[PDB]
């Protein structure tokens, strides 16, 4: 996704200078496809699933629980009208007959975060402030100053690791 | 079902990996394979772990007599007559049951 | 949600100053979603829900537990009077005839906190606080002066914790 | 309920200063408001509750300790006259005869701490200082002076948390 | 109750100055209501309470061991005579009959420590002296002298602590 | 693979310098290496693969889960018609038919990360600069200034390592 | 192996001085002795082998993954043809026939990293620098630099052990 760019990275922080630094720019990046990558998200148009077929089944759950319609759907080689399931606010999909065995092949559309949240935008700044200055030590002093840094959980810290774990299944 | 877990805290090439569980699968099989000693160097560990879910819980032998049973009462036919038994079993009850039923 | 904005962010705290720097409203917005998504709500005018129905079972529970009305409810593709049901203070929701199985569709309007409490409020402006004056670290020392910050609990501080756990299951 | 406002506060600490600092008053209210939801306590002035009633059970808890009366009680949708029951100093309810099954619908009215305790004004004052003063630090040092302070049990200070726990079931 | 006032809280700390500070008297009242609390008493002239009487059973204990007499008792609403009953020197409450099964209803007058014992004084004293001057810190240096205070049971100090466990089951 | 080359390690940092020094293209050849070997990619166009064949078992895994075609399949020493067969988004292959007992025998192309993402860039550079700089102490103190590295999971520090076991199944 | 010699242990630092030390070389040859040794490979030309063949067995492995062809392969005595083999990607060998009991003796030609990887490279040339540079201590002090060095694994370094490890199984 695009999560911060120039515009909220200047607004995050203060900087009056003319442009990023050329570093700055590849950092803003890689943590926009970091947080996106973390969050179990995947950059795709549209998605092709197996999903099993059991019998007694009339429930089966999309991969993405942000799947705006679905295109089409086929059950063992053989196509399902559109009144024969129904999409509801979640991945979930639910089917009025009883499916016969084999494989299931559905393709959706998939469609995440149109307004973007805030707690996701203050994350990735604070990721590229992570990066961008070396704030990935145990301790660090010049001269009197004396830093002592978070503890990380899976490397990141402790409050982007709340931020990602409070948008982390989508 | 698992045989055996090892346990290493670094990334050890996965296609040798792989390699090295068909090779110990296949050479620690009595069946196919004649090895019984096993020496872990490097660090590699090996995790004790056990069986969750066995198929001696799975005590299905009284129901389904039961249901059986049942069926055979619901219907009226002694069991002697479908199991078969001894003389006096056999005279007795289907005299039993042809009347009866 | 919306707790805070500028005019309770300045009585929280002194400023004199004519208006808050760019970075204080980014912050304050991302307070204000990261609250309302940690107590379990979600902004939305009405929700879809799917609640299974077992025979011999009268009382279930809604989503959100500020719920103010039902607007309709479909059992098995047949909708149920306004009279079978009625909706308590909590999301409960009590069936006085025995509902068959299959599943159940509720659409209900959510309405949360007409009234915002002040704990809510002092959390997001300590929330606010605590990013835009960089105390996410475990100790510091500038000069004489010395700070060694409180114990975290799933990234929040404690204080933030403890209100978020007081008011965490709306 | 409310604990402090200003003249309470002022009572405690002695201050000589015209007025409190508009940060002050928000603390107290949501000081004020903090410790009545952490003692179980609800501002309401009348509860309607769910209470099942199973029979050989002639012995019913009302949600609060603290209810006046009882208006109202209705088994079943059949309303019951008040002399099949009273209500004891708790919020014991003894029923003469034996309830049927189903659910039971009580109405009652709360009243809560009408002489207020000095012990949860003092908790109330002690909250408001320690977010007043920034003193919920692991510890602290401006030049000479050095402060350690206290460990946290759930995040309020262990003196607030011995108050509130005497009186956290109300 | 009432254990310090003024008059006692002077003749513990001797003290020149013409008046206690107008935040002492609130702590004096706050430790005085608090100390009370903590032992298990209730501040009340009558106490009406639910005994459950079960047959072969002929000692019945009432709330507080310190009820001087028993107005009267009531066992499945018929009054029993007083011939019927002993109070002795504790709570503890003899029957010569065999009562039968059902609920009893018990009025006593509750009256306790009617001479003040010293250890509460001393205990209540220290307490205030223990708010006042704020000993409620782990550790504490101003300049050269240095204090590090005593661990802490269920938040007031050891000292305090015993004694109310001496005085606390009233 | 080529993750960074001159061009993206001059990005990255800021260099006015006309070259890299002799030591700093091995290092960098060396983390291109080092992070295609971590991931589980292996650099070849095509890759022969046993795997092994049971009976009512149509669903084999490639040992690529980014392998674009399906050359050829020869199961048993007899080649399968194309159609018999249909590569999905991942390695996974299924089988309309029946596979008998025995061995076999798959060619595939591998085509792996054809745009590049920045995570990856990111960690190497990361890496270089971890080379480079000898930043693989656990303290160093020049001088005034002291500074205290993170912790190591197998050997790769703890941002390298996260971005790598993002992608660390391809 | 010969993995660095004179010219790559150069282009990893940056030695202006006309020649290498004579202590230098001697730690080259040690280092690339000990590389070669540790990631199990054995300089030779052609290896002999005991592969132990049992029944219902067709598949067997090679001592070495790095094999590039079988000159000649004995059952029980009897050589067998070319064609009942095909030796595959890896060490593993395919009987098409069923072999016999007893003991099989093969003979094949290794060859190892035709194009050496970097990363063996660096871990080699970083070898020789911890042996030249008696970096082989738990810490160091030379007036007010101090530098305390990594953990180990088994000996060598958490950076080499990695590099080896993973490339420890040829």
């Amino acid at each position: 996704m695009q999560i911060i760019t120039a515009e909220d990275y200047r607004l995050y922080g203060g900087l009056k200078r003319p442009e990023l630094e050329s570093g700055v720019e590849v950092m803003i990046t890689a943590a926009n496809a970091l947080i996106t990558s973390l969050l179990g998200m995947d950059d795709a148009d549209a998605v092709d699933q197996l999903i099993t077929t059991k019998p007694t089944r009339k429930k089966y759950f999309l991969s993405s629980p942000s799947a705006t319609s679905v295109t089409k759907m086929t059950i063992n080689d053989k196509e399902i009208d559109p009144e024969q399931y129904k999409l509801y606010s979640d991945g979930v999909i639910l089917l009025k007959f009883n499916p016969p065995e084999g494989y299931m092949d559905v393709e959706y559309t998939q469609g995440g975060f149109n307004p973007m949240p805030e707690d996701l935008k203050l994350a990735a700044c604070m990721l590229v402030d992570h990066w961008h200055k070396q704030d990935y030590r145990q301790a660090r002093t010049i001269g009197g100053e004396t830093v002592t840094f978070n503890n990380t959980k899976s490397g990141i810290p402790e409050h982007i690791r709340t931020i990602i774990e409070v948008y982390r299944r989508v | 079902v698992i045989g055996l877990i090892l346990e290493t805290d670094e990334i050890l090439n996965k296609k040798l990996r792989e390699r090295k569980q068909e090779e110990l699968q296949l050479d620690y099989n009595p069946s196919t394979g004649q090895s019984s000693v096993l020496i872990l160097d490097g660090g590699m560990k090996a995790k004790p772990y056990s069986q969750i879910s066995s198929f001696k819980d799975l005590d299905f032998k009284e129901d389904i007599e039961g249901f059986n049973k049942s069926i055979c009462l619901a219907f009226g036919v002694p069991q002697v007559l479908l199991d078969g038994g001894n003389n006096a079993n056999i005279r007795p009850n289907i005299e039993l049951f042809y009347y009866m039923t």
